[PDB]
């Protein structure tokens, strides 16, 4: 009654790297184990399957390693395209079926910073004439991804109305956000700019629109 | 080999959730199987049952009275049944094919969600350019306030692809999301050409073109 695997791994480019499963004597000890990679917002791909073989068209450099309570992933020649989730899975004589391993976040160390490109929109005719304002600001192509988002009128920080999601991996690697402060129509009428300002890794890029 | 998920994008606590995997490229023969597995977003594969050639059912321990899953060679279709579904069972639920045993394929995912809140249908509004032009110009469309996901959105009919990124959405305390698609064109093209956003909302059965005009 147990599968253990680390939540996140990393490892450098070119290197080898190992994700393992660990259990006992009712889960990998005695059934087989397959393996699974999942990349940012697509569906789960067939990795290993009887603990050492691979479909056609697999890389070889993935492998899958025995060895009692524990079955193990090898990753050779890391590349950035390999980052991804990845999953083990074995019966277990516990429960009545299969059971996923939790799933190991592999980072690959190499990558170089990527400022982040910020837009902002400012509220739409139809919208005001609805009485609400919502400012968008969008946040996209920042490695590593983590951004402070503020937000300002008239120079003066905004203390409420602010919405930010948590940054998402895409295509390349790279991350996505957005931040939307919404107000009524009037509060837009109220200053004469606000400003959408995107702290990444200690530098500030702000941009600012106007109701004029 | 193609697996397509369907069922319903919102259910309410306690009710019964259906699922029906329509399959492509084999027919339950051999020692082969269909089956099903679940992820809450952003978390981890949970597997809930699967079916075989001798119509030979496994289902999780974890989901005891919950689970009965069903099998029809004949309109090729596979068909599990959740019984008092719950916000933690909100999840994209997946069809995948197994062939000693192994997962081969799998489909898309179908998103359900549960939870006691009403569908809303969105509200579009466009996202015009002044940005005092530079050499690209950014417009796009906000999807305000829906429920629940998903959100498809597409630029001018699937012919405009280049420049497009819709980006996630974020979840007010309202409970209601909200999304943008923007897509960077020349400053050249705002009038040589016209733009119009598709967006769908298929659990509202609402459909929105709207074109983003200036």
């Amino acid at each position: 009654s147990v599968l253990t695997q680390p939540p996140s791994v990393s490892g450098a480019p070119g290197q080898r790297v190992t994700i393992s499963c660990t259990g006992s004597s009712s889960n990998i000890g005695g059934y087989y184990v397959s393996w699974y990679q999942q990349l940012p917002g697509t569906t789960p791909k067939l990795l290993i399957y009887q603990d050492n073989k691979r479909p056609s068209g697999v890389s070889d450099r993935f492998s899958g390693s025995k060895s009692g309570t524990s079955a193990s992933l090898t990753i050779t020649g890391l590349q950035t395209e390999d980052e991804a989730d990845y999953y083990c899975l074995s019966y277990d004589t516990s429960f009545s079926g299969w059971r996923f391993g939790g799933g190991t976040r592999l980072t690959v160390l190499g990558q170089p910073k990527a400022s982040p490109t910020v837009t902002l929109f400012p509220p739409s005719s139809e919208e005001l004439q609805a009485n609400k304002a919502t400012l968008v600001c969008l946040i996209s192509d920042f490695y590593p991804g983590v951004v402070k988002v503020a937000w300002k009128a008239d120079g003066s920080a905004v203390n409420a109305g602010v919405e930010t999601t948590t940054p998402s991996k895409q295509s390349n690697n790279k991350y996505a956000a957005s931040s939307y402060l919404s107000l009524t129509s009037d509060q837009w009428k109220s200053h004469k700019s606000y400003s959408c300002q995107v702290t990444h890794e200690g530098s500030t890029v702000e941009k600012t629109v106007a109701p004029a | 080999v193609t697996l397509k998920e369907s069922g319903p994008a919102l259910v309410k606590p306690t009710q019964t959730l259906t699922l029906t995997c329509t399959f492509s490229g084999f027919s339950l023969s051999t020692g082969m199987g269909v089956g099903w597995i679940r992820q809450p977003p952003g978390k981890a594969l949970e597997w809930l049952a699967s079916i075989y050639w001798d119509d030979d059912k496994y289902y999780s321990t974890s989901l005891k009275s919950r689970l009965t899953i069903s099998k029809d060679t004949s309109k090729n279709q596979v068909v599990l049944t959740m019984t008092n579904m719950d916000p933690v069972d909100t999840a994209t639920y997946y069809c995948a094919r197994v062939r000693t045993d192994r997962i081969d394929y799998w489909g898309q995912g179908v998103l359900v969600t549960v939870s006691s809140a009403s569908t809303k249908g969105p509200s579009v509004f466009p996202l015009a350019p002044r940005s005092t032009s530079e050499s690209t110009a950014a417009l796009g469309c906000l999807v305000k306030d829906y429920f629940p996901e998903p959100v498809t959105v597409s630029w001018n009919s699937g012919s405009l692809t280049s420049g497009v990124h819709t980006f996630p959405a974020v979840l007010q305390s309202s409970g209601l999301y909200s999304l943008s698609s923007v897509v960077t064109v020349p400053s050249s093209s705002l009038g040589t050409q016209t733009y119009v956003c598709n967006v769908n909302h298929k659990p509202s059965n609402t459909k929105v073109d709207k074109r983003v005009e200036i």
